[PDB]
C-alpha cells in the first residue's frame, strides 16, 4: 500500500504558525488540518495544507465537531490555483494519538480511500524526527472480533525541493556544520544511534515495569516479540568469529599504513618546494 | 562553464533501423578487394599488437575508385 | 493585440533534468530551460520547438 | 512627509510561500497579494501571502477580480487571521528588480485605496543557496517634483547602505519610484524546528556495510594509486628544466598526479577508519 512518506518544511511551518495563531486565542489542546500532496509508485509526497475549524470536549472522548462545507469549499478554491494537488490525509498536533482518531479517520475517509494520518510535535526536545505517519487497517485474531480497526506505522522522512532548499538555507544563517569528513561521519551517526537505542530500551523498560505490579493487562504479542529479540543476540566468544575478525582487521590496517606513507612523502615535497622557491627572494632586494 | 561532448549532423547509426542486413554471403567474386579491405580496416582495430610488433604502420584511411556499378 | 510571437528552433540534447541545448534556425546555440508543466518524454533529438 | 528610514518586516512562511509560487510559474509573471499591518509609520509587518488565479496566454494579469479576493478575506477570518491586505507581489524571472510601465498603473489602484502600500518583486532563478533577490518599491508623483522638492526626507544614514544595481537605474527607479529597505523577522521556535532537514534515524549510524564491496573498492583504488605513483617522478624530474614563467600554463590540458592523488588518499583513509570503528563498538553494544 504505502512504503514511504516525504514531508516538506512548508507544511511544518504552516503547522507551527497555525498552532500559534489558534492557541493564542484560548487554551486549546489539539488542532486539526488537512494535507495536500502527490503519489508516485508507493511513495507519497506532501506539499501544503490548510486549517479547518475543529472542536473537542475534554469531558468525554465521544463528542467532537468538524466542518464539512468549509473543507469542501476550501478544497474547491485551492483547485482553481493548482490542479496537481489533491487531498491525501489529515494532521493533528497532539503529543500522542487519541481515542477519537479512528472516528475522524472514518469521517474523512470519504474524500480519500487511502487517508494517511500524520502527527507533528510542535515543541520537540530531542533529536528525533517531529513527524509520525499512520495508516488504518483491519486486524484479525482468535476471539473477540472478526476484524478490528487498528493503526499501523509507515516510514516518514523530511524532503526538500530546490526553491525550498534555497529558502531554508537562507533562513539557517547561524547554524552550519563545522566540517564534512570523519567528524560528520562519526558524531551524526554513532553517538546519536547510542542515544536512540538507550531511549528505546528505557521506554520498553517502563512498559515492562507497568506489568506484574500495576494494571497488569498481560498482552502476548509483546511477549512473543521480546522472546524473539532476546533469542537473536549473537555470540562473540566463538573461536571462528574471533579468527575472522582478526583477519579482516589486519587486512584493513595496511591500507591506512600506505596512505600515511604517501601523505608524509607529499608533505616533504611541499616543504622542499617552498624552501627552494623562497630562499631565492632575499637577494632581489639588494 | 565547461561542457560535456556534444555533436550534430549524423550521430551514431544507432543500430535499430540502421543495420542494413546485407551479409558477406550476398557479395560474390570480389575476394581480392574483400581481403584488402579486411586487412586495411578490421585487423588494425582488433589485433593492433601484431601491427606494432612487426612494425608495418597501419594506414589511416583508404580510397575506392572505379567505374560505377 | 496582447500577445507576442516565439522563436523557432531545433533541440539537440539535454544535459540534465532542467537544462537542454537547442539550436535556432540560424547559427547560435543556447543552453536553455524548459516549462514545468510540459512533458519531457517527447523531446527526442531532432524535434522542432 | 515620508522618510528614508521606513522598514518592512517579512516572516519566514511568507518568504517561502512566495518563493515557491514564483518558482513554479517560471516562464511568466505570476502575482498575488500580501497581508499584515502598519504598527506605526516607520515599519510595516507582513505575516501571510496567498496566490491568486491567473488568466493564461500571457505574462501579465490584471488584479481586479473582487469575488476571489473577498471570499478569501472573509473565509480566512473564520480560523484566526483578522489582518488586512498591505500590498501585492509579482516575480521577474531572470530580469532583476524594477517596475514595468503597466506596473505603475497597477499599483496606482492600491495607492488610491491606501496611500501607504508597497510592491514586492522577487527573483526566483537568480538566487542560489542564499542571497535571495527581493526588493520593495513605492511610487511617486511628478507634480511634487515640479515644485523643486524631492520626496523621502532624510533624517539618518541607515537608509543608504545598499547601492542600486545598474539595471534598476536603466529603468525608471528614482525618477519614477523609490525602493525601501527590507528585513526578515526570526524567532527561536520556527528556527529550531526548521533545522531537522536531512537528519537521519539512529539506524543509519550503526549499520556497518557489506564486507564484500569494501574490498572491491579498496582494490580498485590501489591500482590508480599505483599508476599515479608511477607517473609522479616523470613530472618531478622536469620541474625545473623549463623556465617557471610558463610552468603554470604547462598544466592546462593534462592532469597532474600531485593534486589528483590526495583525494584518493583522503577518501580511502576516511572509509577505512570509520568502517573499523563502527564494527569496533558494535561488537560490544549487542551482547
Amino acid at each position: 500500500a504505502v512504503q514511504k512518506v516525504v514531508v516538506h518544511p512548508l507544511v511544518l511551518l504552516s503547522v507551527v504558525d497555525h498552532f500559534n495563531r489558534i492557541g493564542k486565542v484560548g487554551n486549546q489542546k489539539r488542532v486539526v488540518g488537512v494535507l495536500l500532496g502527490s503519489w508516485q509508485k508507493k511513495v507519497l509526497d506532501v506539499s501544503n495544507s490548510f486549517a479547518v475549524p475543529f472542536d473537542e470536549d475534554d469531558k468525554d472522548d465521544s463528542v467532537w465537531f468538524l466542518d464539512h462545507d468549509y473543507l469542501e469549499n476550501m478544497y474547491g478554491m485551492f483547485k482553481k490555483v493548482n490542479a496537481r494537488e489533491r487531498i491525501v490525509g489529515w494532521y493533528h498536533t497532539g503529543p500522542k494519538l487519541h481515542k477519537n482518531d479512528i472516528a475522524i479517520n472514518e469521517l474523512m475517509k470519504r474524500y480519500c480511500p487511502n487517508s494517511v494520518l500524520v502527527i507533528i510535535d510542535v515543541k520537540p526536545k530531542d533529536l528525533g524526527l517531529p513527524t509520525e505517519a499512520y495508516i488504518s487497517v483491519e486486524e484479525v485474531h482468535d476471539d473477540g472480533t472478526p476484524t478490528s480497526k487498528t493503526f499501523e506505522h509507515v516510514t516518514s522522512e523530511i524532503g526538500a525541493e530546490e526553491a525550498e532548499e534555497v529558502g531554508v538555507e537562507h533562513l539557517l544563517r547561524d547554524i552550519k556544520d563545522t566540517t564534512v569528513g570523519t567528524l560528520s561521519q562519526r558524531i551524526t551517526n554513532q553517538v546519536h544511534g547510542l542515544k536512540g537505542l538507550n531511549s528505546k530500551l528505557l521506554d520498553i523498560r517502563s512498559y515492562l515495569e507497568k506489568v506484574a505490579t500495576g494494571k497488569l493487562p498481560i498482552n502476548h504479542q509483546i511477549i512473543y516479540q521480546l522472546q524473539d529479540v532476546f533469542n537473536l543476540l549473537p555470540d562473540v566468544s566463538l573461536q571462528e568469529f574471533v579468527k575472522a575478525f582478526y583477519l579482516k582487521t589486519n587486512d584493513q590496517m595496511v591500507v591506512v599504513y600506505l596512505a600515511s606513507l604517501i601523505r608524509s612523502v607529499v608533505a616533504l615535497h611541499n616543504l622542499i618546494n617552498n624552501k627552494i622557491a623562497n630562499r631565492d627572494a632575499e637577494k632581489k632586494e639588494g | 562553464d565547461v561542457l560535456p561532448p556534444e555533436a550534430d549532423s549524423s550521430i551514431m547509426m544507432l543500430t535499430s533501423d540502421q543495420k542494413p542486413d546485407v551479409m558477406y554471403a550476398d557479395i560474390g567474386g570480389m575476394d581480392i578487394q574483400k581481403q584488402e579491405v579486411r586487412e586495411a580496416v578490421e585487423l588494425p582495430l582488433t589485433h593492433f599488437e601484431l601491427y606494432k610488433q612487426i612494425g608495418i604502420d597501419p594506414p589511416r584511411g583508404v580510397l575506392m575508385y572505379g567505374p560505377p556499378g | 493585440l496582447q500577445s507576442v510571437g516565439q522563436i523557432v528552433g531545433e533541440v539537440l540534447k539535454q544535459l540534465t533534468e532542467e537544462k537542454f541545448i537547442v539550436k535556432a534556425t540560424n547559427g547560435p546555440r543556447y543552453v536553455v530551460g524548459c516549462r514545468r508543466q510540459l512533458d519531457k518524454s517527447k523531446l527526442k533529438p531532432g524535434t522542432r520547438v | 512627509a515620508v522618510d528614508t528610514a521606513e522598514q518592512v518586516y517579512i516572516s519566514s512562511l511568507a518568504l517561502l510561500k512566495m518563493l515557491k509560487h514564483g518558482r513554479a510559474g517560471v516562464p511568466m509573471e505570476v502575482m498575488g497579494l500580501m497581508l499584515g499591518e502598519f504598527v506605526d509609520d516607520y515599519t510595516v509587518r507582513v505575516i501571510d501571502v496567498f496566490a491568486m488565479p491567473q488568466s493564461g496566454t500571457g505574462v501579465s494579469v490584471e488584479a481586479v477580480d473582487p469575488v476571489f479576493q473577498a471570499k478569501m478575506l472573509d473565509m480566512l477570518k473564520q480560523t484566526g487571521r483578522p489582518e488586512m491586505v498591505v500590498g501585492w507581489y509579482h516575480s521577474h524571472p531572470g530580469f532583476g528588480c524594477w517596475l514595468s510601465g503597466v506596473d505603475i498603473n497597477t499599483q496606482q489602484s492600491f495607492e488610491a485605496l491606501s496611500e501607504r502600500a508597497v510592491a514586492v518583486v522577487v527573483d526566483p532563478i537568480q538566487s542560489v543557496k542564499g542571497k535571495v533577490v527581493i526588493d520593495a518599491f513605492r511610487l511617486i508623483n511628478a507634480n511634487m517634483m515640479v515644485l523643486g522638492h524631492e520626496p523621502r526626507q532624510t533624517t539618518s544614514n541607515l537608509g543608504h547602505l545598499n547601492k542600486p544595481s545598474i539595471q534598476a537605474l536603466i529603468h525608471g527607479l528614482n525618477r519614477h519610484y523609490y525602493s525601501i529597505t527590507i528585513n526578515y523577522r526570526k524567532n527561536e521556535l520556527e528556527q529550531k524546528m526548521l533545522l531537522n532537514l536531512h537528519k537521519k534515524s539512529w539506524m543509519e549510524g550503526l549499520t556497518l556495510q557489506d564486507y564484500s564491496e569494501h574490498c572491491k573498492h579498496n582494490e580498485s583504488v590501489v591500482k590508480e594509486m599505483l599508476e599515479l605513483a608511477k607517473n609522479y617522478n616523470k613530472a618531478v624530474e622536469e620541474e625545473d628544466k623549463m623556465t617557471p614563467e610558463q610552468l603554470a600554463i604547462k598544466n592546462v590540458g593534462k592532469q597532474d598526479p600531485k593534486r589528483h592523488l590526495e583525494e584518493h588518499v583522503d577518501v580511502l583513509m576516511t572509509s577505512n577508519i570509520v568502517q573499523c570503528l563502527a564494527a569496533m563498538l558494535d561488537t560490544v553494544v549487542f551482547k
